[PDB]
Order: structure tokens, then sequence, then C-alpha cells
């Protein structure tokens, strides 16, 4: 969503899929230009972590976003949280009728 | 002291009717409390009209110099100051264990 | 509140905070007066 | 944030605002094959890499 | 004896101890520190001077631009306390500082180029401590609780039972610093003396020893002794050391050439030591048995042959030493030690260390400090040595070094500031002799290891940190500029200071939100002792040992007083007679009793000396002369109340008050009620409710006037004089010259706290007590604050209370109140709340404060004028509109069918909308004060002008008065010259008032020029002089106040310990009344006494009625029109029942006019002041009640107002004292159950006060999972509390009516679901 000023309130995941898909075409570009395995798999290393960073980053270091010091809210982080299962459990929506 | 305040406070009230003065259960409210009961032990009440007895010392053992006074009158500073240590005890305990 | 129920709640009349939940469906309502009502469960799961 | 890959910007509403009425609830543009649909269905609409 | 105000109200002083030392200013510790802080100090008074000097000079290297320091000039109060509290601006004063800058020439023998000394550098505006005594910054009065942390030294705490787990438990030792690093030292029965830093692991003590380059040989030659063993005539002799035979068992016949002194069998205790010392056993024939376990302090090999045998520090075995008895050796120097008392502990620790050299030992320290790159030497040296040896950042003053030497048993109480290698060795030896069993363990409870901090001390250190953040920001400029480039006001900062000053006086964990609603409320929430302090006792470390009480607190600290709630257990209050030492200690006033005569000379002892001398309690019976009538008394030798002879006692407590605090002394007969109820009572004190008409407490201690009169709550006078121009805003006093300083004529200005705001939505209330037309004295009052009358502290209020159970309406805390109170506003509190609206500036353009209010109803118009503000004095309740706020819509919001209009037609005819602000749900009062400000540089609408006019006249109305008085003076001067040069009484009485020649001529004119230039100036300031932060330019400040009366559910209690909440509103006379006529208002039940030891209910009540009885006869002796002589003797009996105890009589002036009026003010009872820990007793009370004919037995028979019957067994009824707290439920009763939730997710938005709601947690989830009701369980975690769509889709149907629901699809699942889809998992629902 755009703001009054010209800024965009994109989410963490967006800059993550951007990352994964950018290098995805870059890898296929290393196919269109034919690079040795040492190098195509160098990009595979980059796309390897890409997949990871999206899920929960598995266990590497919690991929951050450009210029902002903050571990991104991944998929598993939309699941995990406070008291086990974040939302539904801990603080699960203010009670109605009481 | 018990052997005293109990007989006293259980039948000393006598009134005449259809004969001579028959002994009736003390009309004293303390007696009614010690019969049916509502809230509050008649043992601490016992240590209100009678000598409180002994308490815990600032070290851990039991006082070698007992409180011989009663809470009907205002008992002494120093011995109640040792009784102040007793207060400490109680309060704290309840507090964290819950 | 009715005094003869406070024994169960182990409370008195001087500051006991309680919340009142509204039964939005007949489901809650029916359990309410059937299996939850004071006058309908004068027994404890410890004995009589 | 694509219409064809994921879904209708708004409910049955095109981004170019070309299609509006309910009867064209499945029409596919010869160029952009984007079926106008309920944005709720845009939770089930998965994409791929 | 009696002053101007004592002419109207006097408190019956009754002390058992004839005093020599009288009560001082109640808030000493606090207010005088403020005086030391913000003032001209030519030396270094703890305050702005100590901080600046401990950081100055700012010395750098290569270039030398050494910034030095001189002094600093401050600012006096500009406005009055009245409007400062109403407008809502920080009541501060500009801080101007005199900084000196001596720029030296690059590498020249101190060749100064410029020694430019500039003053008044803008270092911010330090928040002023009002005349009241608070830090008014963001409208809320905030004050810092003085603190306390661990005093520099070394402690040895036991802490048993926590970590034994077997039976071989130990203790811990912590060497405390002041400003540096804490040090851990631990010796254990496990035969391993360790040592480590706070952020360390387990490392031997020998890792500092070997690291200090002290090799194995250098170590065991210091720790152990050198004994000269010799082999003469070919036989081992031994220099037996009896002092080093303590606790050793006698296995061999301990002899001296034939005479076996210590027998083989019975051991060495402490008697045979003397039996070996007496004969000097230092050269006897001994076998080699006893030595076959000693390591050598040298090297010995075969010199007759030529063979190498051993190295150094090794036990010499059976055959080796035998060879050292045949080859050619006559001397043997081994380290004398044994296995019971003295042990070779470090000899058993060097083996623990994997290394033996300084180099690798530091590499081991490098493994601890910084795990990473392969080691070298750079890293080691740096870190470690610059920690304990660099003195610039590591210091210990003269308090840390004292507890060092004294606990390490020395004599010099002063030394260095750092910690040396020889001290690492010696303090280690301290722990060593405590492991041998030759020494003992100390305790932290000793206030010697307890540093009591003042607000000033804490000040220097927090600000010390601020100065470092800025010092290493200035040293760069300093190192670069060689010539005169760096100039004053280009190096020092302001923000790091701003976010520091505001940060300490109102944001640090030392300062707290003072709840203002009573003088004592302020006092006890101001001056106490707080372990919460920065670097103090936290609740996650301090255990039971730290909270224990000890008689060593008798005289300075109050384990008694410690509030209930968040900060409990870690308080232990400061005393009234307590004076924080120059550095960190605290001195306690004790009278010097020299072997018989108790001298009135008061002394100041420390916690060491107190626990070192024999002192008497406050319970020491003196008589006739003041000396002990007895020959024996209970005295603390080290903190233990025991028996001592009169010829041994050295001290005795001065007065019965020289031991407790404000909250301790305030409670009458503390000795009788429990102190834990005083703990809870401690909390309740700082929450006393503001009543409108404060009737006085019938009983006290003598510190009641110490609160009311000396709390700042009243406009006092420093220079007494005839009251002149007294108003509800400011009080003007014409000073008398016998107490006047010839400076500035004589017009003392004072500001009043006449109904303004306070932290807890409160409203401080001042009650005028002095009528116009009377001189005052230095220390006289004009208008006392809240809950005070003519100078007496009446926190809550005193009234009729009876004790009788009604089964239902008064179960202990449940209080039975009668309509009376709430109906007569005899106990009403006032509350002012504050709101404000943020200003303009938008990505589109400026903003307007509405200037109207578009498309609304009739109501919303009759209240908002052309300024966009609501009429002050209107009806603002529920959610009425307050400030009209305009907001530039924006590109993003525009619409298709509306465009082109605002593209042709005009400009601001549509782009703007309305997003005002309204009254928060829960407020029903009246908008009072409104202060607004406009657009600096480019003026706003008509409001800019409405502001100027407003303020110009607000100031004019005051500056005119004070000149009219003086012009009346010059009026006299002319009428004095005119008549002598031609009498014109009638003529000047007919001519207008505008019809030393040169004198008047000149002064009149100078005055006129000022007038002109000043009006210009004010207008100037509001036109372009609006110096504010960019953004905050069109702001609003509006206050709303609500009259609040007590409602069912309010917390009333007492100063003793019993709480309570007002219950069902009861009629007036359905309550049993008495012989007086007033029906009881309060009804409780002493049923809690037989249960918890709050005997106040039996007692405090009894005596309460006693004191009012005396008042009933004063009532009598005035209502009968009695002469001043009758009641004069009544007053004599009042101060002379028949004793020598003090009450302080008069007998000096007219006992007619000034004794009779005293009856006209005490016909409501006679307040009595009683001694804290040796107060009034039975026989005294009764003596008073038999004077005329009074109810000695305050247990009168009650007539039930319900009809007229008499109850059985007359009851304890009469006047007692209640204490309502700030717990007015209207601060927490902001009903919310259904409103608005979060946007991004199901986030709960709500705090503690407004927008409240029950927190449903996972544990409450289990409660639902614990009951047979599974249907409400279903609801509770699906539609009732989960689905954001679930409740919407169902609420829009329950409003239509349908008794049954359907689940749907939880979005939470929709997250987990798709997430696993990325991995490769399938959801399946079939049939």
């Amino acid at each position: 969503v755009p703001l009054d000023g010209g800024r965009f309130a994109t989410s963490d995941l967006n800059d993550l899929y951007r990352r994964v898909i950018n290098r995805n075409n870059r890898l296929k570009r290393l196919l269109d230009l034919a690079a040795p395995d040492i190098i195509v798999r160098n990009e595979k290393r980059m796309l390897q972590e890409a997949v990871d960073a999206l899920l929960d980053n598995g266990r590497r270091g919690r991929a951050i976003t450009g210029s902002n010091k903050r571990p991104l809210k991944s998929l598993a982080d939309m699941i995990k949280g406070k008291q086990g299962r974040f939302r539904q459990n801990l603080l699960g929506k203010r009670v109605d009728y009481s | 002291v018990s052997k005293a305040m109990m007989d006293n406070l259980q039948t000393e009230t006598v009134i005449n009717r259809d004969g001579q003065e028959e002994k009736q259960v003390s009309f004293n409210s303390i007696y009614m409390m010690a019969d049916s009961g509502a809230r509050g032990s008649a043992a601490q009440i016992r240590q209100l009209a009678g000598m409180r007895g002994l308490m815990a010392k600032p070290d851990g053992s039991i006082i070698e110099t007992p409180i011989t006074a009663n809470f009907r009158e205002g008992l002494n500073v120093l011995q109640y100051f040792i009784s102040t240590h007793g207060a400490r005890k109680g309060l704290a305990d309840t507090a964290l264990k819950t | 509140l009715h005094p003869l129920v406070c024994a169960a709640y182990n409370a008195d009349f001087d500051g006991d905070q309680m919340a009142v939940h509204v039964p939005l469906t007949l489901e809650a309502q029916l359990e309410a007066r059937a299996l939850m009502m004071s006058t309908n469960n004068i027994l404890s799961p410890a004995n009589g | 944030f694509c219409a064809r890959i994921f879904g209708p910007v708004k409910d049955y509403e095109c981004l170019c605002g070309k299609y509006k009425r309910l009867k064209h609830r499945g029409v596919i543009c010869e160029k952009c094959g984007v079926e106008v649909t309920q944005t709720k269905v845009r939770r089930e609409r998965m994409g791929h890499i | 004896v009696y002053s101007y105000t004592e002419k109207k109200r006097i408190r019956k002083d009754f002390g058992k101890r004839p005093q020599v030392l009288d009560v001082p200013y109640l808030l000493s510790i606090q207010l005088d520190s403020f005086q030391k802080f913000i003032e001209q100090d030519p030396e270094g008074q703890y305050g702005l001077e100590a901080a600046f000097r401990s950081v100055f000079p700012i010395q750098s290297y290569s270039g030398n631009s050494e910034l030095q320091y001189v002094s600093y000039r401050l600012g006096e109060p500009v406005f009055d306390v009245q409007e400062c509290q109403i407008r809502g601006v920080t009541y501060s004063a500009p801080l101007r500082v005199k900084l000196r800058l001596v720029i030296y020439e690059r590498e020249a023998p101190e060749g100064t180029v410029k020694d430019i000394k500039e003053q008044e550098v803008y270092m911010g505006e330090i928040p002023l401590m009002t005349d009241n005594g608070t830090f008014v910054i963001n409208g809320t009065e905030r004050v810092i609780v003085s603190q306390l942390h661990r005093s520099p030294g070394v402690f040895f705490d036991s802490d048993k039972g926590k970590t034994h787990s077997s039976g071989k438990v130990l203790y811990n030792a912590r060497i405390i610093p002041y400003r540096g690093s804490w040090l851990d030292f631990e010796f254990d029965p496990k035969d391993n003396l360790f040592v480590r830093i706070d952020r360390r692991r387990k490392l031997p003590a020998t890792i500092i020893l070997r690291a200090l380059n002290y090799t194995t040989e250098q170590i065991l030659d210091l720790f152990f002794e050198k004994v000269i063993f010799e082999i003469r005539d070919n036989k081992l002799q031994m220099e037996l050391v009896p002092e080093r035979l303590r606790g050793e068992t006698a296995s061999f016949d301990i002899e001296a050439n034939g005479k076996v002194y210590v027998e083989k069998g019975r051991r060495i205790t402490a008697r045979h030591i003397r039996q070996l010392e007496k004969d000097d056993v230092k050269l006897i024939e001994v076998p080699v048995e006893y030595i076959a376990g000693k390591v050598v302090a040298k090297d010995y090999i075969d010199e007759s042959t030529g063979e190498l045998i051993c190295a150094a520090n090794m036990e010499l075995s059976l055959d080796l030493l035998a060879k050292l008895s045949q080859s050619g050796h006559k001397r043997i120097e081994t380290l004398f030690t044994n296995d019971l008392d003295h042990g070779p502990y470090i000899s058993e620790t060097l083996r623990v260390d994997p290394t033996n050299d300084r180099l690798s030992a530091l590499v081991e320290i490098y493994r601890m400090m910084r795990p990473g790159e392969p080691p070298t030497r750079e890293a080691a040296e740096s870190l470690f040595e610059n920690l304990f040896f660099s003195e610039d950042r590591y210091d210990l003053s003269a308090v840390g070094r004292m507890k060092f030497n004294r606990s390490l048993l020395r004599e010099e109480i002063e030394g260095s500031g750092i910690l040396s290698k020889d001290d690492i060795i010696d303090v280690m030896k301290k722990l060593i002799d405590i492991r041998n069993g030759k020494g003992e363990v100390d305790d932290i409870d000793h206030l010697g290891n307890r540093r009591i901090r003042s607000v000033g001390e804490m000040a220097e250190n927090q600000f010390r940190v601020g100065l470092v953040r800025v010092e290493r920001a200035v040293k760069e400029r300093l190192s670069l500029g060689d010539l005169d480039t760096l100039m004053p006001q280009d190096m020092i900062n302001a923000k790091p200071i701003s976010a520091a000053v505001k940060e300490f006086f109102g944001s640090s964990q030392l300062s707290q939100f003072m709840d203002q609603n009573n003088p004592l409320s302020e006092i006890t929430h101001k001056r106490r002792i707080s372990a919460l302090g920065p670097g103090g006792l936290t609740r996650e470390r301090a255990g039971f040992e730290v909270r224990d009480v000890h008689p060593t607190h008798y005289g300075r600290v109050c384990p008694i007083e410690t509030p209930e709630g968040p900060n409990i257990g870690l308080i232990n209050s400061l005393s009234v007679y307590a004076q924080t030492n120059e550095y960190g200690f605290l001195e306690t006033p004790y009278r010097k009793v020299t072997d018989g005569v108790v001298t009135d000379e008061i002394h100041y002892l420390s916690a060491i000396e107190e626990g070192n001398y024999v002192i008497a309690q406050a319970n020491s019976n003196l008589d006739e002369e003041g000396h002990f009538v007895e020959d024996l008394v209970t005295c603390r030798s080290k903190g233990e109340s025991s028996l001592f002879s009169r010829d041994q006692v050295d001290y005795m407590d001065v007065s019965t008050q020289q031991v407790v605090s404000v909250g301790a002394s305030l409670i009458p007969f503390l000795e009788h009620d429990d102190a834990n109820r005083a703990l809870m009572g401690a909390n309740m004190q700082r929450q006393a409710v503001p009543t409108l008409r404060a009737d006085k407490p019938l009983v006290g201690t003598g510190m009641e006037r110490a609160v009311a009169v000396d709390s700042g709550v009243t406009a006092v006078a420093k220079r007494g004089g005839v009251v002149q121009y007294v108003d509800a805003s400011r009080i003007v006093i014409k000073v008398n010259e016998d107490e006047m300083y010839p400076g500035e004529a004589g017009i003392d200005i004072y500001n009043l706290t006449k109904y303004t705001r306070s932290n807890q939505n409160t409203c401080i209330n001042q009650m005028p007590c002095v009528s116009l037309g009377e001189p005052v004295e230095r220390g006289d009052v004009l208008a006392d604050g809240p809950s005070t009358d003519l100078g007496e502290l009446a926190l809550g209020q005193n009234m009729r209370v009876a004790f009788m159970p009604w089964n239902g309406y008064n179960f202990e805390d449940s209080i039975l109140v009668s309509e009376r109170v709430v109906q007569e506003d005899r106990f009403t509190t006032i509350h002012i709340q504050e709101l404000a609206c943020v200003s303009r500036d938008t990505k589109l353009g400026p903003e307007e404060i509405t200037a109207d209010i578009p498309n609304v109803g009739e109501a919303a118009l009759s209240k908002l004028d052309e300024s966009g503000i609501v009429y002050i004095g209107a009806e603002v309740t529920g959610g009425d509109i307050l400030v009209g706020k305009v907001t530039p819509k924006g590109e993003t919001q525009l619409t298709p069918e509306e465009k082109l209009l605002r593209a042709i037609f005009g400009e601001k005819a549509s782009d703007v909308k309305d997003s005002s602000l309204r009254v928060p749900n829960g407020v029903s009062g009246t908008v009072i004060d409104v202060q607004v400000f406009t657009r600096d540089g480019v003026e706003k609408d008509k409001r800019a002008l409405e502001i100027e006019e407003m303020q110009l006249k607000q100031a004019k109305k005051d500056l005119s008065e004070e000149l009219q008085i003086l012009e009346a003076g010059l009026f006299s001067r002319i009428r004095a010259v005119l008549v002598a040069g031609g009498v014109e009484a009638e003529k000047l009485d007919k001519l207008p008032r505008d019809r030393q020649l040169e004198q008047l001529a000149e002064q009149y004119d100078e005055l006129k020029h000022e007038f002109e230039k000043k009006l210009e100036a004010k207008r100037r300031k509001i036109t372009q002089g609006d110096d504010l932060a960019p953004g905050v330019l069109k702001i609003v400040k509006v206050y709303l106040a609500v009259k609040r009366r007590i409602q069912p559910g309010d917390k009333m209690a007492g100063r003793h310990g019993n709480k309570g909440v007002i219950s069902k509103i009861n009629p007036i006379e359905d309550m049993p009344y008495d012989e007086n006529g007033t029906p009881v208002d309060i009804v409780l039940n002493p049923l809690g006494v037989p249960s918890r030891m709050n005997i106040g209910q039996i007692l405090e009540t009894h005596l309460g009625m006693a004191a009012k009885g005396i008042g009933d006869k004063i009532n009598a002796m005035l209502k009968q029109q009695q002469e001043v002589a009758k009641l004069r003797e009544f007053i004599q009996r009042a101060y002379d029942l028949g004793a020598d105890v003090r009450q302080k009589v008069d007998l000096s002036t007219f006992s007619d006019e000034e004794v009779m009026r005293l009856a006209e003010n005490l016909r409501k009872g006679m307040p009595i002041a009683t001694p804290v820990f040796d107060g009034a007793k039975e026989a005294e009370i009764k003596e008073l009640l038999k004077l005329g004919d009074l109810p000695t037995s305050g247990q009168i028979r009650l007539y039930d107002g319900r009809t007229g019957e008499q109850f059985e067994r007359p009851v304890t009824v009469g006047y007692m004292y209640m204490l309502k707290l700030n717990h007015l439920v209207d601060d927490k009763m902001h009903a919310r159950s259904t409103g608005s939730y979060s946007l991004v997710t199901q986030q709960p938005l709500g705090g503690k006060a407004q927008f409240g709601g029950q927190r449903f947690g996972e544990m409450e989830v289990w409660a639902l999972e614990a009951y047979g009701a599974a249907y409400t369980l279903q609801e509770m975690l699906t539609v009732k509390s989960d689905d954001v769509n679930g409740r919407t889709k169902m609420y829009k149907n329950i409003v239509d009516g349908n008794h049954q629901m359907e689940p749907g699809m939880p979005e939470s699942f929709n997250v987990l679901l798709k997430e696993i889809r990325s991995l490769g998992i399938n959801i399946e629902l079939e049939d």
C-alpha cells in the first residue's frame, strides 16, 4: 500500500521472493550463457539459501532486509511465536461478549 | 492457661428457670464461634486472650524467652519486636508459593 | 450473589472479582442451566 | 502482485477497470488470462518458482 | 512559645523523654541537596559541581586544547507556580555555564596562544524543584526516591540451603567496587579457591597470580612462611611454630630435650599453644616424620657426589632428604604448613592451572574474555591491566578503602583507588585464612556493606555516563586543531544532555511517578530508600538474606516501612533524623553517657561504630536529672539487645523519634500493632485522598505539623511580615524590618498551588488558613495544601466508627458507610485530566485548527467557535467534540466524480477534511484551560492574533499593580514638598492627579522608555519568536476537570494496616447513635484481630474516643460562657496532669485572649502527640478522663436508630481515623468488551487504565478445557475468540436473531496449511 509521500509499505516476504526469483532467472541466465558447474552451483548456493530464507531460513541466521536490522518474519514465523502457536493460542483475538 | 479459659468460657453462665440456677452453655460469642464456626480459628483467638506462647527467633530456632502477656492488653515492644520476625515469615511464604 | 454458594467459591463479600460470560448460542445456554447451574450440581468430584 | 499469476486486484474488479459486471465472472482476456474472482479466493491462489 | 498561627490551633504535645534535640525540617535530605545542586559553588558541593569536576579537566594528547572549568550562573523562577501547573510547561530554569578554554601551541613549553574564557554556554534548562518540592516537567510532578546499593568493600554471605544438594555446602564472597568492576572470590571445601569476573567462567585463583608474572616460586614464597630448619651433629632439629600448630593433633611426643610438654593422645586446643610459647620451642630434636610432606623453597642436590635430584616446590621423600643428611647440607627451608588448620591450598591450585607461565595463563584468560582468533599478546595486556590498574575509570574513594582495610584488619582507612597485585595477593590471603578456619564470615546485613545514596550521588554517576558519551565526541576536534579553530559553542552538545537530564529526574529507575494527592503522599513517595536504584538490589537477585531485619537498623533504616506491590521488600526507608554523609554513609544521633552522667551532647556514629559500641534503646528510663534511674539497661553491643551495667553503657538514644522515618513516625503506638501491617500501611500512606474540608486527626505523634506545615504544600514565608495583597493566585507580603534584608525594598512574592493537575489524574487542592490583616513569622503559613487545616496533617478524615457485625455488610474489609459523607462533600476529591492535539504539516500543505466544524448537528456547533475550540465552561461529557482537527486528504484518496473542481474553481475548497479529537470515554467534566500556539515565520489564520491579545493582557494585569503601590509612594513625595512651598490641600484635592527637582525628573523618564520597549518585545515573541521544534507549530493544550465523590467500591482504610472498600450506601440514622447525638458513620469488625495481630481495632479506637472526651469538656467550658481563667486552669491540667514529661507550657503573656480562642478551635477534640517506641500508657489516659466527668470507657451503650432499642454489652464506639487511598476505581473502570481490534493480525490493543479488557491466556484456555462445559469451549476458541471473520459473520446475524452458530475456516490454519504445502504435505477431507 502506497503512503502520502511516495513510499511503499511492502512486506518482508515480498523482498524475499524478489530475491529468490531474481537469482532464479540469474541461474537460468547462467544456463543461457553456459557457465561451468563451479559457477552455476555457486548460484545454486545462492538459490539454496533463497528457498530456506522463505520458509524459516531453517537454521542459518534469519535473513534480514536491506538497510534494516531486523530478522524477517518468515512463513514459520507467521506460525511460531508467543506460547507455541502464536495467534490462535497466546493472545488469540480479544474476547467478544464478556 | 487452656485448662482455664475453656471451662470458664463454656459454662460459667448460669440462669434460674423452673427450679434453681441451671448451667447453660456460655452465651459468649467466642463460644458460638468455637461451636459452629464461620471464619477464624479459636486457637489464634486462644492466643489473643491467653499468652501467645513462643515464636521464631531472628536465627531460626525457637524463643527461649516466651511471651507471657496477652493481646487483650497491649503486650511489650521488645517481645512483640521478636514477634515482628514472625510476621515477616508468614507473609513472604504465602506470596511466592502460590 | 447468594451467600450459600460462596462456600464453593471459597469467597466472601468484600472484593471478589468475577467475570460474566454471555452465552451467544443455545449450546452454552443449555449447558448453563443444566450442568452448570448451582442448584443442579451440589456435588464435588472428590466425594460427597 | 500480478493478476494472472495470483488474482483480481479487487472483487471481480480489473486493475485497468475494464470488467465490472458479475456475468463476466470467468471471461479470459486474449492477452491477460485473468478470471475476475472473489479476493477471498486470493488466499488459495498459489504461485510458483 | 506560641506564634501568630498558634493563636488559633495547637496540638497537645506529650513526650515521655525530656528532649534536648528538637525536630528539624522534615524533608532535610531532599531539599537541601537541591540547594547544593543548582547554585553558585566555589569549591565542589555535591551537585552540578561534583559531577563536572570528576569529569574535568578534559585532557587530550598531541595539540593540547585542554578544556578547563570554572563556575556557572543559573536562572531564578520566571513565572508563578500557578500557571506553570495550569499551562503545562516544564517549571525549569536556564543553565548557563562558565567554561574556560586554554588553547596551547603545538609542542611549546606551555606557550598559550589564547586563554579565552567564555560564560553562559547553553547547557539546557534543568527542571526546578518547586517551592512544593517536585520536578514539574511534563505536567506531572515526578520525584526521585533516594537509593541504596552495595557499599564498596568485601562481603562474605552464607546463603545456606539453596545450593548444597549433598551436605558439602559453601559460602560466597563479593568484593564491591564504587565505579568500576565487581569482583568474585570463592573458596570451597572442595579444595579449590577460584576467582572470576562477573562475565566469566570457572578459573583458578592462580590464573591471576601466574598472569601477574608471579611464577610458581614467586607464589608459594609469599603465601607461606620461611622457617629455618637445620641439621646439627647429624640430626634434624626443628623450629616448632606453636602459632602454626593451632588445631593440630598430637601424634608424636611433643618434647624439648627430655620434657614431653604436649602429650601424645590429647590434642592441641588453645592452651598447649601457651604451654609451648612459654618455653620457646624453636630448636628441638625431631624425627623426619613431621617434615616428610613439605615442598622445598629452594634447590638441594648431592654436592659430595654430583647428582641432580629435584626442582622447586616439591615434597621431599624418605630417601631424598636422608641423602641431604649425609652429603653436606646444614640448612633446610621448606614451607611450614599442615593438613587441618593451615593448608597448602594454592599448592593444590597451581596444579589446577594447565599452565605455569604469565604468557599462556593470559591466553587462558583470552579464552574466557574473547574466544576467537589464534592468540598473541596484544589483546591480553590491553584488556586485563587497564581494568584493575588504570585509575582513570577504576576508582574506590575513602569508603571502599575503609571497609577494605578494616575488614582486612588494618588501621589506615585511606589508600589508593585501584586494586594492586599485592592486594590481589592479600585479599586472596583473606579468603585463604577464612578457608583454614582461622577467620570468620561477615554479613551483608551490616550497613557497612550497605551504601545509602542521596539523589545527588546518583546524579553525578548517571550524568557521568552522559559526559563520556560526549567527551569522546569532543576529543576529536581537540586533537586536530592546532591554531585557534575550535571555538566555544561548537564542541559541547545539548541533546545527549537533554535526553539525560529529563532521563534522570523522570525516567531512570531511581525517579518515580510521585502520586500527588496529600502532603505525606508526596513525602513518603519522595524520601525513602530504594533498592530499585541503578546498580542496586534487584528483585531477581536479592533473596531472603537481603530482606532480613536486624537491630543494626535501629536508628537509620526502616525494615518496617516498605510498600506493598511492585517494589516490595527492597525499600527499607531512610530516617527523619538521618543525614547522608559526605560520601555514602549515614550518621545516627546518640547521646554520650559517660560512666554515669548522661550528657546532652549528641554524636554521629556509623554502622561500624554503632555495632561497635554499647548503645541504649529509646526504652531507657531516666528521671529527675535525665540520668538512668536504674543501674541496668538493655543495650546493643553489636546489634544484640542484652544486659549491661550502668558503669559500662556508653550511649543512649536521644529521642523516641531518632530511629524512624516519615511513614514510621507518623503512626501512633507502632509498638502495639504489627509492623507488617505498617509495611502494607507504608504503601497506603503515599496514596492519601484529597478531602475538601479537612477536620483534624484527634491523635498523632508530633510530626503532623511537620507534614502539613513543612511539605511545600503551603505558601510559607522566609521573611515574616504584615500580609498585604493576598489573592487566590499569588500572595504578597509587606515584610517587617526586624526580619528584613535591606535588599529590594521589601516585597516577598509567593505562588500558590490552588487547584491544578497531578500525575494520577489528581488535582492538588490548597485550603487558605490565614485571614487577611496579620503579620507572619519566618516559618509561618498562609494557605495549607490538601487534607490539612491551619497546619495539621489530616490525610483522610476522623469520624464516628462502631464495631458490630451485621452478617453480610461488614466482613472485615467491608466498610459500612452512611449517606452523610458523599452527600455533604465533606470528603470530596477533585480530579483534572489533560489532553492535547499534535500539530500541522502534511505532504500536501498546512493545517487549520478547524476554524469551524463541517456538516454536523446543532449541538456540535453551539460549542465550537471560529477558533475550532470548545467553549470553556460548557458541558463536555461522554464523547463530545473538543478540538476541530483538519487533515489534507491526499492524492491516494481522491475520487473520479469530484475532480476538476479543485483544478479550476479554487484551492482549499475541497482538498481538506475533518479528523478532530474528542473526549475519552470515561470523562464527564468541564474544559477549563486552553493554551494554543501558531505557525512560526508564516503566521496561521485569525488564531495567531487571538493568542497575542490574550497573553498581552494576562501579563499587563499583574505588572500594573506592583507599580501603583510604588507610584503611591512618589505621590507622597510630591505632596510632601508641595505644601512646604505653598500649602495646597484643597487645591490638589481639586486638581487632577497629573498636575529633588532633578531626581524625579530623571527616574520617571527611564521608567517610560522601559514600558515602550517591553510591549514591543512581547508582541515580537509571538509573531516570529516562536522558537519551537520543526513540526510542533500549531499545537493545542486543553485540560478537563471532573468533581469526583466517593462511590461504592472505593478503598478506604487506615494508617495502621486494615484496608476496606465502601459498600452499599446506607441511610443516615439507621445507625446506632449515642449520648452525643451523632449517628455512627462507620461500622467494622475486629474479627481479624483474633486472627492476625492488628490489635489497633480494640485499642486505637479506645484511646481515640478518650482524646475526643477531653474535647467534650472544652465544648462544655465554652458553651456555658465561662471566663478565661476557668479554662486556663483547664489548659494547665492539660499540660500538667501530674508529671515532669514535656508538653511545654507558656506562662509569659496574656492568658486571656490567647487561651480562650484556643477553646473556640478545639471544641472538636484535642489532638494528642504520642512517642513512637516508648509512648503514653494506661494510667495516664485515665488520669485525664477523671478531671471533670468523662467516658473513661469509650465503650458506651448504643441506641439503635432503627427503632430505639438498646444493644447487649455496650460497644467500642467513638472517633477513629480512616485513610482512603488513590484507588478510585474511575481510573480502572473504563468499561470495554467490544470495540476495535488490530489490522495486520489479531493483535490486542489495550493497557491498564483506559481501554481495558480481561486477558484470556493459554492457562485460562485450560480452565475451559477443565470444565464439563465443552460448548463454551468450542465458542471460546473458534467464533468467540479466534476467527476475525467468524464473529463478524455471526454478529451481523445475532443482531437479527438466530440461536445457533457455524465454525467456518480459521485463518490461522490457512497459514500453517500453505506453509507445509511449500514442503510437500497434503490435506485430505473425503466423504
